[PDB]
């Protein structure tokens, strides 16, 4: 990669200073960070020319940067807000704009780290009477129960990563939508031919990766630490 | 001054269908123009740019897109929609000689060509003890649609297509859960107009 991004994903409470890095390998003059929101694409934070040139953004409040190197390029939320939970990226440009794109920050702000939480991960077992009618069995997999809205979904058949036959919900739902920390819940579906749910060889796992806690953060309840971890749930293969 | 318009935030397409995606630029001076693409988790990629040379410019998969000064235009087309496609597409425009500028994004969803929908709503157990279970409303074509529940301890998701390359199938679903007692998949998608022929077992 000629740019790259630190760290690649990052919790923290609000009121901490946090600071993300961009680094090049062409020593391209023109270096940006951007943020990307739901429904307003990339917005332009702050951009700098050259060592100690920095020129603001449309959106530079909260944040502050500095040009270190010709190399890199700091970007920092000065006393971070639940309003700065985004995906971050940098970007260099040449002199004609060929931009280069780091492959992203996910950075979520949380006001309480007590409220953390992993999912709980069940797998659903296909209906007989969809095996009858189609032929087909859809496996789903629901995670509940997680705060924040910050994992990712894959399943996993004999050990290996599946895309084919997977629909999963492109955002989790609020558990109770009238709560600003609301838990979240998310499902995702595998469908396979009804013979290959029928081979009782057959092993079917959903993995979510859950993104949390450090080791380096204060835990104070008699609940397990919420801690960045994988929670699973498998099902095998079954006749009729 | 300089500003790049793209309306409508979501956007649907019939699959096999010519894809359209529009843009526009408020620019004085004509400005570099840019279509970028993202996928789910993933980073921004390039199709196509605008950088005054040809005004008819090509880019990969058989994407193209032409600058027409004159309607300040410079909307994204390809031929046919295929399932692929879905992702969300961002017009670009050059601004101030320093930077490039975003719009706010489409997203693409193309939508299955159903030739025989087979409606049905199915009641799936945990796979572990449970009295615990999900409904899946499935196989519906494209004049479905799901609607919100009307009960604030019913869970129903938004519709996804699932694409199954081992049978080149796709299909439409929707799943709902309630930790109550009286729950039935009889009852979950109650608050949506599903079709007249919708299979529920017993």
């Amino acid at each position: 990669a000629d740019v790259t991004q630190t760290p690649r994903n990052r919790i923290t409470k609000t009121g901490k200073r946090i600071m993300l890095e961009c680094s090049q390998t062409k020593g391209h003059d023109r270096m940006y960070w951007y943020r990307q929101d739901p429904g307003l694409g990339l917005r332009l934070i702050y951009y700098s020319f050259d060592v100690k040139d920095i020129n603001k953004g449309e959106i530079s409040d909260g944040y502050s940067v500095s040009r270190q190197a010709q190399a890199k390029f700091s970007l920092s939320l000065e006393s971070a807000i639940p309003n700065q939970t985004a995906l971050y990226f940098c970007a260099t440009s040449d002199e004609s704009y060929g931009y280069t794109f780091g492959s992203g920050t996910r950075l979520t702000v949380v006001e309480d780290l007590n409220k953390v939480s992993p999912p709980e991960v069940a797998v659903f077992e296909p209906s007989e009477a969809e095996i009858s009618h189609t032929q087909k069995a859809t496996l789903v997999c629901l995670a509940t129960g997680f705060y924040p809205d910050h994992v990712e979904l894959s399943w996993w058949v004999n050990g290996k990563e599946v895309h084919s036959g997977v629909c999963t919900d492109p955002q989790p739902l609020k558990e109770q939508p009238a709560l600003n920390d609301s838990r979240y819940s998310l499902s995702s579906r595998l469908r396979v031919s009804a013979t290959f749910w029928q081979n009782p060889r057959n092993h079917f796992r959903c993995q979510v990766q859950f993104y949390g806690l450090s080791e380096n953060d204060e835990w104070t309840q008699d609940r397990a630490k919420p801690v960045t971890q994988i929670v699973s749930a498998e099902a095998w293969g079954r006749a009729d | 001054a300089q500003s790049v318009t793209q309306l409508g935030s979501h956007v649907s397409v019939s699959e096999g269908a010519l894809v359209l995606l529009r843009c526009n630029y408020s620019s004085s001076v004509p400005p570099y123009l840019f279509w970028y693409v993202q996928y789910p988790n993933q980073g921004l990629q390039l199709l196509l740019k605008y950088t005054s040379a040809a005004t008819l410019v090509k880019g990969i998969n058989g994407f193209e897109a032409e600058f027409k000064k004159s309607e300040t235009s410079f909307h994204l087309t390809k031929p046919s929609a295929h399932m692929s496609d879905a992702a969300e597409y961002f017009c670009a425009v050059s601004e101030q000689d320093d930077k490039i500028i975003f719009g706010k994004g489409t997203r693409l969803h193309i939508l299955p060509n159903i030739q025989n929908p087979d409606p049905a709503v199915y009641q799936l157990r945990d796979s572990k003890s449970s009295d615990k279970s999900v409904c899946l409303f499935t196989d519906f074509d494209s004049q479905t649609n799901v609607s919100q529940s009307k009960d604030s301890d019913v869970y129903i998701t938004d519709k996804c297509v699932l694409d199954m390359r081992s049978m080149d199938f796709k299909s439409n679903s929707a799943v709902a859960w309630s930790n109550k007692s009286d729950f039935a998949c009889a009852n979950a998608f109650n608050n949506s107009i599903i079709p007249e022929d919708t299979f529920f077992p017993s």
